[PDB]
RNA sequence: GGUCAAGAUAGUAAGGGUCCACGGUGGAUGCCCUGGCGCUGGAGCCGAUGAAGGACGCGAUUACCUGCGAAAAGCCCCGACGAGCUGGAGAUACGCUUUGACUCGGGGAUGUCCGAAUGGGGAAACCCACCUCGUAAGAGGUAUCCGCAAGGAUGGGAACUCAGGGAACUGAAACAUCUCAGUACCUGAAGGAGAAGAAAGAGAAUUCGAUUCCGUUAGUAGCGGCGAGCGAACCCGGAUCAGCCCAAUCAAGCCGAAGUGGCUGGAAAGCUACACCUCAGAAGGUGAGAGUCCUGUAGGCGAACGAGAGGUCGUUGUUCGUGAAACGAUGACUGAAUCCGCGCGGACCACCGCGCAAGGCUAAAUACUCCCAGUGACCGAUAGCGCAUAGUACCGUGAGGGAAAGGUGAAAAGAACCCCGGGAGGGGAGUGAAAGAGAACCUGAAACCGUGGACUUACAAGCAGUCAUGGCACCUUAUGCGUGUUAUGGCGUGCCUAUUGAAGCAUGAGCCGGCGACUUAGACCUGACGUGCGAGCUUAAGUUGAAAAACGGAGGCGGAGCGAAAGCGAGUCCGAAUAGGGCGGCAUUAGUACGUCGGGCUAGACUCGAAACCAGGUGAGCUAAGCAUGACCAGGUUGAAA
RNA sequence: GUAGGGGAGCGUUCAGUCCGCGGAGAAGCCAUACCGGAAGGAGUGGUGGAGCCGACUGAAGUGCGGAUGCCGGCAUGAGUAACGAUAAAAGAAGUGAGAAUCUUCUUCGCCGUAAGGACAAGGGUUCCUGGGGAAGGGUCGUCCGCCCAGGGAAAGUCGGGACCUAAGGUGAGGCCGAACGGCGCAGCCGAUGGACAGCAGGUCAAGAUUCCUGCACCGAUCAUGUGGAGUGAUGGAGGG
RNA sequence: UGAAACAUGAUUGCCCGUACCGCAAACCGACACAGGUGUCCGAGUGUCAAUGCACUAAGGCGCGCGAGAGAACCCUCGUU
RNA sequence: GCGACUGUUUACCAAAAUCACAGCACUCUGCCAACACGAACAGUGGACGUAUAGGGUGUGACGCCUGCCCGGUGCCGGAAGGUCAAGUGGAGCGGUGCAAGCUGCGAAAUGAAGCCCCGGUGAACGGCUAAGGUAGCGAA
RNA sequence: GAAUUGGCUGUAAAGAUGCGGCCUACCCGUAGCAGGACGAAAAGACCCCGUGGAGCUUUACUAUAGUCUGGCAUUGGGAU
């Protein structure tokens, strides 16, 4: 058959002690030097295409 | 003539789990598993009458020698002793008497010596 | 879904008459009437509007506001008046066109 | 103050817990109906002038349905009817309507293809012919069976009727008889009804007098491995009531009395104050609850023209299962009479008695219920039909099986315009009484997901609570008692079932909601309680009235027991008279009808569950084989006879 | 105090009757520290938007946690295992509200007795064109075999029929049968077999021995000429 | 007397099927399923031969999740 | 070892020493054959054949072979006698009537197959009291 | 079933995470292993029971298709 398989359903509560470890951690957004919007460490800028001149297209 | 539950089966159900409250999980939040805790709780709730009379009595009798002994006595003996003096008879409240007032305490106390050898 | 037969297709009127709004809103207003739809008891008479917005899409050249039209009743309105007040209707006979029957209240006229 | 030491203690919550608030999910619940169930009554055949039931078509636009049918959502005519109509469809356009449409009645005319289907073929709605009439287009005939001939027949009907054929499970706690049954099923024939029917009868009175149906007799007579169990008829009451003939008023429809003001409201038919009608205050509708607003109702009118022989063998039926067993019936052999004639009256005989068989047709009361109307201490959406409509979707090769699904508002007034979005969705604005009704639109429970808040939780071993106390918060039945939450302490082995014994590592179960099990019937038996009569007490079928119930004594129960029975009788069976058994009297003592209930019996019998048996049909489109007709096997090796 | 017996009552619908109640608001829902000996009842507030309490009596499809119960909804396992052959993929460019996932280009890799091509059966429009962007597509999708609309299919000779017969089917008239019905010669139906007149090209977005272009063949009916005479069966034979 | 047959002209030619998938996401398998389906065509080079085996024309396709990582263990392989 | 051989089989745990087979043997069958399907003195298959054929059963290439026991069952044949059905046959017994007559019961002998009985038959069941293991093989 | 689901010993319907006593243990996860949860799956297919079922035997009982057989019809005429 499905040979293991679950002894009882697991508390509302139980289901949660678990899921205490999958919260998202935001970017951490900086802010771009030129076009001033934010941007992502290390990355160019989706709004200017700078990194430190223009690098990507407009 | 037809003849539903309606309406006569959720009141009887909410009666029940409306008893239970910090009653945990399942067990205050559906009706089958809070019922049946409540015969459980029968259990306990009846006999724990016929019940803390026994453990009360046994907060009291603590005391009573807790005092006793703090002048050389002891419930054992003290109790017989204001037994001795039918004259004394409290019992109920000696505790108390013993754990607030401890001028009156000594005296009981002292009465029975004065009564017993 | 029954349906405007509890009365039984039958307007106690014509689409010209004049007729007042008894009951409802629009009571005693006046009006001469225009749509007699008796199948599902619906009246259009000059008395009750409403300011419905045109649904013109693609309408060429949309522009679409909102209307001034005349919306429907039922039995909700007394057919024809003489005595300027709601009225009945009996002593009918006939005409030089015997070829037809009048009706008439208190008084006798329609 | 500071530093050093020793103590103690709180605070943070990654996540959790309880409680509250608010939501989402989801569809219970309540209210409602455009939909069902039953009973009463009504009505009761259709078809070769081609049905039943279908195929393909007809619309300005049409997929589904509806009605029709190329004269196609319709064509003529007669009537009715008076503003409307232009099907469901909720849309636009075109239009049609007093030289009265539409719609309702009632007759005509058209009515492709299939289907008994019938020109011939055929795997239904397709394919092919022929003869005749003929402008060709187009018309018509072309089947088998009875009959000169007209004319009749083949098919289809939910249940009811008769007939031919006819199970088993099951009971009897097994089983072969017997039971279940001549029921279920198959088949044939028929009608609106059938069947039956005018006596070679039943019965014991020298009576009744076609048939059928209800009551009763009676669960009596009797049948029965005389077991289980099966079970008459006469009489009497009632429905209804005939015998005759051969052969020698309902549908269309029209008319039809009687109110206003003020008040509450978003809206009044509600309140209030005066008024009216009433052979019509039945009912539905109208922005909430209606005699007097509408439709109706009581009552009146109301059409061209439309309905109303004996036997022997084998067996069998009736209570009749072989028994002493008659009679009826018939497959097989046989085979009579006829009035100083024939059959029978349960073997058989005489006597007595009732009736005349071998030809026939026959109303009526009886049955059922597809269809229709009315009604309902019937349902009202997991109910009620399977279907608020669908035998559809869906499952099956097929026979066959077979769903779920309701609700904007009084009325669309169904949301113009602006914001974010590609959209979906949403926020405003506006309509509306209400959007705390917006079209994934009445109420909107519970499980289940989530947001916020309050009190808590990171030395802890826990059926999850319970009792006690302290802390914190809050205090609309509630500040004086409490409500919520919590810390520590004590105590504490889920529920059900099945058991000698359950926390049990024994069964069942994910959670919630809704559905879900001791009933119904029989003039049946037996008892408790109660009512009416009471030494008497009751009706059944039916009858006539019924927005009501009386009539109806046929029959049943008390009233005498005893006995195998004859029969005797407050006595009676044993026996030849003395003992007893059963019964009266006992000092005393009644019932019976109806009702509620306990229980019994016979029915599916508290509910759910079998492996299996029986009947009729569906399947060789998988698979096992057969039969007819076709197809296929690179390339290499070896090397037989001759 | 278990099986069981006896007693008194609570509640649910429906029905008769009484008192009533309701849009300044019914039933139902929701909250609550009150009431009663219990079943249960009430008050107040919120929701709701129309029917409804209480009392006496009558009838009940009348009361639920269990039945591996029935129908429905929602959970756990858990964001876990999977995303369906280990024939790979890369870049550029384009479209777009948004693309690893669509289109274009250029390369790479896989099949090649096939993973190419033509039919059959079976399925039906799935074909082509333009749109679409809910759901289906195990992920995206601006794309599709999906949704919408319109278009497309063309035959004297290709297959089949108006020709043939095999197994088998049926079958006037015949033989049998409780019914229904069972068999059965001729005849008829019946391919999978027999018979029979065309090829080469072009080309719609989408058809082609079907349409066009070129040239051909078969039957039939008529006219003309030739001819100058028989023509020759549901039958025989030959043959197929 | 005006036959059959040939020829040369003419007129004539009916009904049904013919799109697309068709060893397959379009048919049978509940799924755009690693299966099942009858017949025909089926190139080249090399290898005794071949419808084998390897590569490859024509043509068709990379199989409707993707990217990293490079542990245990599991599957399928190479060497020892 | 087993089976001779090719072949066949438990679609979805058995492919084999299974089954089939060529070959052998017993027996049935006279031809509307035995035999079998069927409501049926229909039809049909056997066979449009005809005993060197068809049916049934067992054994299983080829080779050397294949014994002893017919008490029992069966099959064939014999068959005096015993028994045995319906029926034929009517005495004997009883009923009713006055009677004629009409009606109950019921033998002797006789009466089919079969059963008892006699013999036979083993590539018939079968055994190794009806006999008791010839060959060959042997803890296979 | 719901779970706030440790170890050892003992006890308990005789193999306990929720009984007793002692011991160990901060809260939540991830990848992994399979001793336990008398783990899942199938109301045990063994065994007994059930006056249960069914298939198959046969010299169990009973009947019957079929079948041989005597009498009776179709069924006659002539002799010993
Ligand atoms: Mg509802
Ligand atoms: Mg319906
Ligand atoms: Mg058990
Ligand atoms: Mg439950
Ligand atoms: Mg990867
Ligand atoms: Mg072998
Ligand atoms: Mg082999
Ligand atoms: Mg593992």
């Amino acid at each position: 058959a499905k040979h293991p398989v679950p002894k009882k359903k697991t508390s509302k509560s139980k289901r949660d002690m678990r899921r205490s470890h999958h919260a998202l951690t935001a970017p951490n957004l900086t802010e771009c030097p030129q076009c001033h919007g934010k941007k992502l460490s290390h990355h160019i800028c989706p709004n200017c295409g700078y990194y430190d001149g223009r690098q990507v297209l407009a | 003539p037809r003849a539903k539950t309606g309406i006569v089966r959720r009141r009887r159900h909410k009666k029940v789990l409306k008893r239970a409250k910090g009653f945990w999980g399942s067990r205050s939040k559906q009706y089958r598993n809070a019922f049946q805790t409540l015969l459980n709780a029968a259990t306990y709730e009846y006999r724990d009458r016929r019940n803390k009379k026994r453990d009360f009595r046994r907060l009291w009798i603590q005391r009573i020698n807790a005092g006793a002994r703090l002048h050389g006595m002891n419930y054992s003996t003290f109790i017989n002793g204001l037994k001795r003096a039918n004259i004394d008879l409290n019992r109920k409240v000696l505790a108390d008497i013993a754990a607030r007032e401890p001028e009156a305490f000594k005296a009981l106390v002292d009465a029975s010596r004065n009564a017993r050898q | 879904p029954s349906a405007g037969s509890h009365h039984n297709d039958k307007l106690h009127f014509k689409k010209g008459d004049t007729v007042i709004v008894l009951s409802g809103k629009h009571k005693g207003q006046t009006g001469k009437v225009l749509l007699a739809l008796p199948r599902d008891q619906k009246v259009v008479v000059e008395g009750v509007n409403v300011i419905t917005k045109n649904v013109k899409p693609s309408m060429t050249n949309p522009q679409g506001g909102q209307e001034q039209r005349e919306l429907a009743l039922h039995a909700s309105k007394v057919a024809l008046v003489d005595p300027e007040t709601g009225k009945a209707t009996r002593v009918r006979k006939q005409i030089v066109d015997g070829k037809k029957v009048r009706v008439a209240v208190a008084s006798g006229k329609t």
